């Protein structure tokens, strides 16, 4: 769940392995 | 054979699935390289040779924004991938550490990028993974250089003639026509590089979801917008070409080449 602020959506950017 | 003959390793810089990454130098030029080793005794011989074609595909690609390969050899037990040493760690970091990019840091970068995939698609290498994780730091500097890395999904495409390649890459960066299993080629890459923009100029991608199924369904129907406050100050420019790069149809996207020319990356 993240919030409706920029602080939050960037919460949503991690680290992603293939396939 | 001869690698523990010309060079010697140093420090660890980072640890993959079947990999080592280490510091090394050539010892009769004295000159540092990115050594990755490699399992040979973990690996079957069906995965020696997917690993010999990363090498030989990384050799076609002299390029400053593509990390170049100068040399790969089989010793017992290991094989060496002699890279370029770039010391600057993953653009990832460096857009977590910076929350987001101004357009003028985000546009050199992607400009660099973009550079990179060109010499790929014009050398009939389509990459179908590009991804912040994937391009290397010359330095942690606010302009510093970006090279472009990891082959090992990496496709020869003949010409502009589309085909099933297989379903590859990392799911937040996959191209419509690659989740929808149609015949593919170099847009997907562009796909990816409006993705990595977007990341580049906000700290967050244009599609997410913990649930993969909802993420895929996002993509397809090209789900993306700007939200507020963050993209309200965004010059229109910047979106435009998100835009032309998230363009859903393959044939109508932007192509490496045209982004090059976008005014938001050739202005003054
Ligand atoms: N040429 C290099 N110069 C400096 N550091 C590097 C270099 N190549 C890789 N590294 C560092 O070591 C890490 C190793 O990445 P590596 O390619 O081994 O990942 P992986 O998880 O094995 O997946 P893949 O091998 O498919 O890319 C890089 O992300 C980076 O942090
Ligand atoms: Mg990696």
């Amino acid at each position: 769940r993240t919030l409706d602020s920029h602080a939050s959506r960037m919460t949503q950017l991690k680290k992603q392995a293939a396939l | 054979t001869r690698f523990t003959e010309e060079y010697q390793l140093f420090e660890e810089l980072g640890k993959g699935a079947f990999s080592v990454v280490r510091r090394c130098v050539k010892v009769l030029a004295g000159q540092e390289y990115a050594a990755k080793i490699i399992n040979t005794k973990k690996l079957s011989a069906r995965d020696h040779q997917k690993l010999e074609r990363e090498a030989r595909i990384c050799r076609l690609l002299k390029h400053p924004n593509i990390v170049r390969l100068h040399d790969s050899i089989s010793e017992e037990g290991h094989h060496y991938l002699i890279f370029d040493l770039v010391t600057g760690g993953e653009l990832f970091e460096d857009i977590v550490a910076r929350e987001y990019y101004s357009e003028a840091d985000a546009s050199h970068c992607i400009q660099q990028i973009l550079e990179a995939v060109l010499h790929c698609h014009q050398m009939g290498v389509v990459h179908r993974n590009l991804k912040p994780e994937n391009l290397l730091l010359a330095s942690k500097l606010k302009g510093a250089a970006v090279k472009l890395a990891d082959f090992g999904l990496a496709i020869e495409v003949e010409g502009e003639q589309q085909a099933w390649f297989g379903f590859a890459g990392t799911p937040g960066y996959l191209s419509p026509e690659v989740l929808r299993k149609d015949p593919y080629g170099k847009p997907v890459d562009l796909w990816a590089c409006g993705v990595i923009l977007y990341i580049l100029l906000v700290g967050y991608p244009p599609f997410w979801d913990e649930d993969q199924h909802r993420l895929y369904k996002q993509i397809k129907a090209g789900a993306y917008d700007f939200p507020s406050p963050e993209w309200d100050t965004v010059t229109p420019e910047a979106k435009d070409l998100i835009n032309k790069m998230l363009t859903i149809n393959p044939s109508k996207r932007i192509t490496a080449a045209e982004a090059l020319k976008h005014p938001w990356i050739s202005h003054r």
